[PDB]
């Protein structure tokens, strides 16, 4: 559950806070990277 | 504390904002060389990692 996978390799880092008759409209694109 | 020469650790930088004004660190540094990039140009030039 908690660990999705077997191994998880990744240096990444970028948090943020919460993004929390309950629409919740989302839209996802990728361009430019 | 550090790390011995067997087993360097690194540590990667690729989120930040860089203040590249180390130079406090103990100022009378014993070598201070450069490859590829001037000493002072490299504070104003973006790179991946």
């Amino acid at each position: 559950f908690r660990v999705y996978s077997s191994a998880n390799n990744c240096t990444f880092e970028y948090v943020s806070q919460p993004f929390l008759k309950n629409l919740r409209e989302f839209v996802f694109k990728n361009i430019d990277g | 504390r550090f790390a011995s020469v067997y087993a360097w650790n690194r540590k990667r930088i690729s989120n930040c904002v860089a203040d590249y004004s180390v130079l406090y660190n103990f100022a009378p540094f014993f070598a201070f060389k450069c490859y590829g990039v001037s000493p002072t140009k490299l504070n104003d030039l973006c790179f991946t990692n």
